[PDB]
């Protein structure tokens, strides 16, 4: 109660002198390190380019000068790329379209500045549909650094503000932008020191350079005040608008022109001042108090460029006072020519004009006489919104009948590229059959719309919600899926409606969630060690216990015997330590679990199954029959199609049960009954090998590989060799992997991965954490799951009738060689290029009808380090280079761990089944965890990332694509998977009808399978 | 009438007071071993 | 569930009006149902197949048979359904409509003229409302039950 | 070992000298099953819990006279030339699989520099692929985790199977090739050389470093008793069978 009396004084003399609302609204925001950088303007130029081939030529003309325009300032590589789209058309007869991309190359080319060159600009108070934006727009197009702040950064402004630079950029602009308050001395202090100062982070081992100078040339303090009118803040509002205009700006423009005062004099500040008939006798009030402050100061008059202008009337931020003024007589202005005619005032001859005196310029076109009054047309406008915008009403149609989920019909893939009939023969062909994938968001269609369209089809949310466990088919008082936790009747008219917040909420890269079913509290690295001398109370127990226990004992303590307990009582003396065990918690680690309550049971895997194997096995058994009944497959028709030896299994789990692993140790040390047969269902091939025993039942070969990061693409690549060498016309493939507390632990513990401390930090999304190729990303997102994909060959496919998803035209692994310095990275996957033409990787592809410039996507590895994604990007070109790519042909770079996150083990499973649907589907999806691509990366000639998704349907075929795992410990993998029209290609044309017909009668019997054990019945996984 | 917690308390007390008595006299028991 | 839309409604239609040669207890001259509730069953039925088969999933759309001549005419209003969704010959019947139609023709009224199900209630299914037909023409004398 | 200890106290608890901040982590979970109490002179908070509470005292047995087939006893790979360093920091089962590498490449005449003059450096593959990984390692790990013992910071990059053939190639061989490291947990290394001939065959390599390596545990032993699979000392004793 002794400072409390006198805090208590202060508080209500604030309330009373200030208000009870000061400590929040004062409250500093500033934080150096949630800056944003968003100077990235040549991806999204190759973007554009890409995007002005996507549309048709019927809105190019219309746009000649401002696209032509638009291209003015890039690299090289932009003009390069422009030169190919114009040879492209002129090979598809699109001469508007050339002459566009022939102009864009040249103006790329021009390297001279733009006018806006040089001079670093501070706008504040920068909001959607408002004067700074637009300025802020007027000066990127001008090609200048804008330093923009905001009130709070968050998801929403994040994407505005980087539209706004991808529409606006032009030569060497680049937007930076904070986080800080306009009412706060404090982060004023820190926004001028920040401008000023630079900043170069100092990671551990080295320093990382972001801010390297900057003296701003220019400053438009255009801050609001304050938009709200639900406090009746009138007696404090008076006083803080006064303050937030006239002493913020007049200090900001103090610590703006005081860094650049001793480093480089004769460079003058300037400022422009928003100035609003009593609303301009206010900003003329404001006007002179800066400006009798500069005829007062004498140091101003060579630091500050004082100017302003009379600004007038604006038509946004409303068609009736625009009426209402024109009929007047004064000409109003939108946002863009009110900017133009205010920025005008920058040159080089009114910047000379307010060196001697301030300039006192009027921007209104008719307002500065007071012909009507502001409280005059505001009457008219109140009279008139009130009968325009007060009525509202509706026109429904009279129909008015629910929808419904619609019912699993075929799939609508992109029209296939056309090539030449193939001389090459179904028996040298590897075809991918089948693959499904068990994940973060679930299976490999829900996982695929999520990563195209971000929002799930009811199909999806069905789906997840049955595998969950929200949802529940009964047919007792009537047939129907029942809520769990409440059981009515479920609308499927309103499935996704009510469903999808909770399945979105349930599922992708989240916070870890604990589904084990244990307490946190049982592994974390920790010391404890005490050393205990007092007595020790001890239960009833037998005297061979008690002996047992003194066995080690009797040298360090003494015996006494208890006949009432029927036992010995231990008393150890000084020196003895007694092991109490406290566990830490690295809390908030976000991870990629799968989803939340996935319950494999339902699935049709039975209960005493899924408790005693490993979930690992559980979760093999789930991608595989997913995998068989997607393909409208099944093991025993293989077995009738084929001998038994000739189908394989080569399923290489990552590490192998690590929760297994993790909860055996757990029971042995806490006396937890350890399954006297868990150990031999703890090895790494157990899993494949209870897969086969379970499901498939294959003869064949049993080689289940391990590279930690890469296994299912080894894996898949020796499948491709055991179908090769005809040891097998049928292999399952694929991997798998799990995360762990001590694999976090020990991630972290590497710094190598992304610890939610620093991510934290700088402002960052939980969901965003996985941000591959962009600026900000410090490690990888753990993830766990996996899946298997089905190889074979062109043959069984053939005659059998089974979908064919892609053709492997190559699958090969290699190493990176001698590398005593562990941080040196590795270039080995260059060795399927040597020779160029005739290397491997080459011959392949044009066995199978591919050019090197017909490889248009690849699925980098893209881990999200510091170290893994520029050098990737560097292999990835020189193996292009080696090719013989062609100058300048564009390379959609599709990096799906921003989604998924990095599953070490069943990474390549998901890149493998992402790339067959992208070749599928003929969309690229996007990587919207990517705010701005980092510099080193714009020494790739031939890279095109995408931040949204690219339709390419009837304009743009992908006809190959390529894999890439660079794995942990000088592991690689190079996997390049054709379009499924090559097998069509290959086979004899009065073949192509018949097999067509069965493989698309296959793939829907298959999805509506599925939908029946969804709704009816009959499960999945049936074991006679 | 439960009167039980009484003479639970005292003779939890006296057990207390015996054995913080003990352990500073350097009174040993149980020396003795079951040798038949 | 193995049935498209299409052929569902037509062996609906097929099963229920024939060919208009029935002559026991009609609802009326012109109205080719014997009773209410079947031309309510018909209605639902075309109202499923719009709600499934028409590529939406959140919002009502319009509905055609707006109670008129359209629906009282079960041919052209099959014939209008597909003139709007070509695909209802083809697609499939979604799982979910299985259950659905059972309970469609479990409604309180004049029963169904069918068994939908073969299973432990086949008798009921089957026997339920079996009398009638010895009184239309439209039957032959060997497979109504006298 | 597997052992159940359980035990319900409600007696004092003598602690040490902490932190105030370490005291309320210990009582972050606590406090509704306890009383706090500060001690200025330690300068920490103390934490008694009353009835219902457990301490953990984990009792470890001995399955005694366990027999096996470990390596020779005071084998020193660093007489081979392994830096002691080296040989601390990473699993035995890497130190062991560079002592057969280079041994094999020294038995036959060879060394990698030769193959590598011979033929190009990606044509020689490496497909030695370790049985389950590094058990002792994870053994290790886990027992330091929990008795605080620092375990390198790197440890868990060098746990994963497949590291030690992976550090094996950084360090001696080199190689270029295929990367592929199996598992069968008792025929891995017939299944790596299986392979090995594969890719020799597909003309994707002509050396090939295979081979597998495999650990026995305290664990390992546990558990194969626990399933009655193997050689239970006991009866083998029984039936008087020398070890």
């Amino acid at each position: 109660a002794l400072p409390a009396a006198p805090d208590s004084e202060l508080i209500d003399l604030v309330t009373a002198e200030l208000g009870a609302d000061w400590p929040r609204l004062v409250a500093p925001v500033f934080d150096p390190k949630k800056a944003v950088v968003f100077d990235d303007r040549w991806a999204s130029a190759r973007e554009d380019l890409v995007k002005l081939w996507l549309t048709d030529e019927g809105d190019i003309d219309a746009d000649w000068p401002r696209l032509a325009e638009r291209f003015e300032g890039a690299g090289h590589v932009v003009a390069t790329q422009a030169t190919w789209w114009q040879g492209k058309s002129l090979a598809a007869g699109r001469q508007i379209h050339a002459s566009l991309y022939g102009r864009i190359a040249a103006g790329a080319e021009n390297p001279e500045p733009g006018r806006y060159g040089g001079e670093v600009a501070v706008v504040t108070g920068a909001s959607k549909g408002s004067i700074a934006a637009s300025v802020v727009a007027r000066l990127l197009d001008g090609g200048a650094t804008v330093i923009a702040t905001t009130s709070k950064l968050d998801e929403e402004r994040l994407a505005f503000y980087r539209t706004l630079y991808r529409d606006h950029a032009r030569y060497g602009a680049a937007l930076w932008l904070v986080a800080a308050n306009m009412a706060s001395y404090s982060d004023v202090d820190a926004l001028v020191e920040w401008i000023g100062t630079e900043q170069t982070e100092s990671l551990g081992p080295q320093s990382i350079h972001i801010k390297d100078a900057q003296t701003p040339t220019l400053l438009f303090p255009f801050a609001a005040p304050r938009v709200v009118g639900d406090l009746s803040e009138a007696g404090s509002r008076a006083e803080m608008e006064m303050k937030v205009l006239l002493w913020a700006v007049q200090r900001l423009i103090g610590g703006l022109s005081t860094i650049g005062a001793e480093r480089d004099i004769a460079s003058r500040l300037h400022v422009v001042l928003p100035g609003s008939d009593g609303a301009y006798g206010e900003a003329k009030s404001a006007l002179d108090a800066v400006v009798s402050r500069w005829h007062a100061e004498s140091s101003w008059a060579a630091r500050v460029s004082l100017a302003h202008a009379l600004i007038g009337w604006t038509r946004g931020t409303n068609d009736a006072i625009v009426a209402a003024v024109e009929e007047a007589g004064v000409t109003t202005y939108s946002t863009d020519e009110m900017a133009a005619l205010l920025l005008d005032l920058c040159d080089a001859e009114s910047k000379v004009a307010a060196a001697r005196s301030p300039i006192k310029a009027d921007l209104t076109g008719g307002l500065a006489e007071a012909n009507l009054d502001m409280a005059e047309l505001a009457a008219k406008a109140r009279e008139q919104m009130s009968a325009a915008a007060a009525v509202d009403e509706d026109a429904e149609a009279p129909g008015a009948i629910a929808a419904l989920p619609s019912p699993p019909r075929g799939f609508t893939p992109a029209p296939p590229p056309q090539w030449d009939d193939l001389d090459v023969d179904p028996a040298d062909l590897v075809v991918i059959v089948g693959g499904a994938e068990i994940g973060p968001y679930g299976s490999s269609r829900t996982r695929f719309e999520m990563e195209v369209e971000n929002e799930l089809s009811a199909a999806g949310v069905l789906e997840l919600a049955w595998t969950t466990g929200l949802i529940r088919w009964e047919d007792d008082p009537q047939p129907g899926w029942y809520d769990t936790e409440s059981g009515e009747m479920v609308d499927e008219s309103e499935l996704v409606q009510r469903y999808h917040d909770a399945v979105v909420q349930r599922v992708g890269i989240r916070e870890f969630v604990d589904d084990g079913a244990i307490d946190p509290d049982h592994a974390s690295p920790l010391l404890v060690s005490v050393f205990l001398e007092k007595d020790f109370a001890f239960v009833v127990s037998s005297e061979a216990d008690a002996r047992a226990f003194v066995e080690f004992d009797p040298e360090h303590t003494v015996i006494r015997p208890v006949p009432d307990s029927t036992d010995w009582q231990v008393i150890r003396k000084a020196g003895t330590e007694i092991r109490v065990p406290r566990k830490t918690k690295l809390s908030r680690v976000v991870g990629g679990q799968i989803p939340t309550g996935f319950d494999p049971t339902v699935w049709g895997i039975s209960a005493d199954m899924a408790g005693s194997i490993d979930r690992l096995a559980v979760w093999n058994m789930v991608a595989t029959v997913d995998a068989f009944l997607s393909s409208g497959f099944s093991p025993a028709e293989v077995m009738r199609y084929v001998h038994p030896s000739l189908v394989a299994n080569t399923q290489g789990t990552g590490m192998g049960g690590g929760t297994s692993m993790q909860t055996m140790y757990h029971g042995n040390l806490l006396g937890r009954n350890k399954p006297n047969d868990i150990f031999q269902e703890v090895l790494p091939n157990i899993i494949a090998a209870h897969v086969v025993q379970s499901y498939v039942g294959s003869y064949g070969a049993m080689i289940h590989p391990v590279a930690a990061c890469a296994t299912a693409a080894v894996s898949v690549e020796e499948g491709v060799d055991k179908i090769r060498l005809g040891k097998a016309q049928l292999v399952v493939a694929g991997g798998l992997d799990d995360l762990t507390l001590e694999g976090i632990i020990g991630f972290g513990d590497m710094a190598a991965t992304a610890d939610t401390s620093m991510m934290c930090g700088r402002g960052i999304h939980d969901s965003k954490f996985s941000r591959p190729n962009d600026r900000r990303r410090l490690g990888f997102v753990e993830a766990q799951g996996g899946g298997t994909i089905l190889l074979a060959r062109g043959d069984l496919a053939l005659r059998m009738g089974l979908p064919v998803l892609a053709v492997v035209a190559f699958a090969q692994s290699f190493g990176d060689g001698v590398h005593t310095s562990i941080p040196a990275p590795g270039l080995g996957a260059l060795g399927a290029g040597r020779g160029g033409k005739d290397s491997p990787l080459a011959r392949a592809l044009a066995k199978l009808g591919v050019a090197a410039d017909d490889v248009a996507v690849i699925s980098k590895h893209d881990t999200s380090t510091l170290a893994n994604d520029p050098n990737e990007t560097e292999l990835h070109e020189r193996l292009a280079d080696a090719l013989g790519r062609s100058e300048g042909a564009p390379l959609f770079v599709v990096s799906q761990k921003s989604l998924t996150g990095h599953a070490k083990g069943g990474a390549a499973v998901f890149q493998m089944m992402g790339l067959c649907q992208i070749l599928r589907d003929g969309v690229i999806p996007p990587n919207r965890s990517l705010d701005c691509v980092d510099d080193e990366l714009a020494g790739s000639a031939h890279f095109v990332w995408v931040r949204d998704t690219l339709r390419l349907g009837g304009k743009f075929p992908l006809k190959a694509g390529m894999l890439t795992s660079l794995g942990f410990g000088h592991v690689s993998g190079l996997v390049a998977l054709v379009h499924p029209q090559a097998f069509i290609a290959s086979l004899d044309p009065a073949q192509r009808a018949d097999y067509q017909r069965r493989a698309d009668a296959r793939l829907l019997a298959g999805q509506r399978r599925l939908a029946s054990a969804i709704a009816g019945g009959a499960p999945m996984y049936q074991r006679p | 009438a439960a009167a039980l917690s009484e003479f639970t308390d005292q003779i939890t007390g006296r057990e207390g007071v015996l054995a913080s008595a003990a352990r500073l006299v350097l009174g040993q028991l149980g020396l003795d071993d079951p040798v038949n | 569930a193995d049935m498209t839309y299409l052929q569902w409604l037509r062996r609906y239609v097929e099963l229920a009006i024939g060919e208009g040669n029935s002559t026991a207890d009609t609802a009326s001259v012109g109205s080719p149902w014997l009773a209410d509730t079947w031309r309510d069953r018909f209605e639902q039925m075309l109202q499923r197949a719009e709600a499934r088969l028409h590529p939406q999933d959140f919002g009502p759309i319009q509905t055609l048979f707006t109670d008129a001549g359209l629906l009282d005419n079960p041919q052209q209003a099959i014939a209008a359904l597909l003139a709007r969704y070509p695909d209802a010959e083809t697609v499939q019947l979604h799982p979910a409509d299985v259950p659905f139609f059972v309970t469609l023709c479990k409604t309180l009224g004049k029963p169904v003229n069918f068994v939908p199900v073969i299973d432990q209630d086949v008798r009921r299914w089957w026997r339920s409302d079996s009398l009638w037909q010895a009184h239309d023409a439209r039957y032959d004398a060997d497979a109504v039950c006298i």
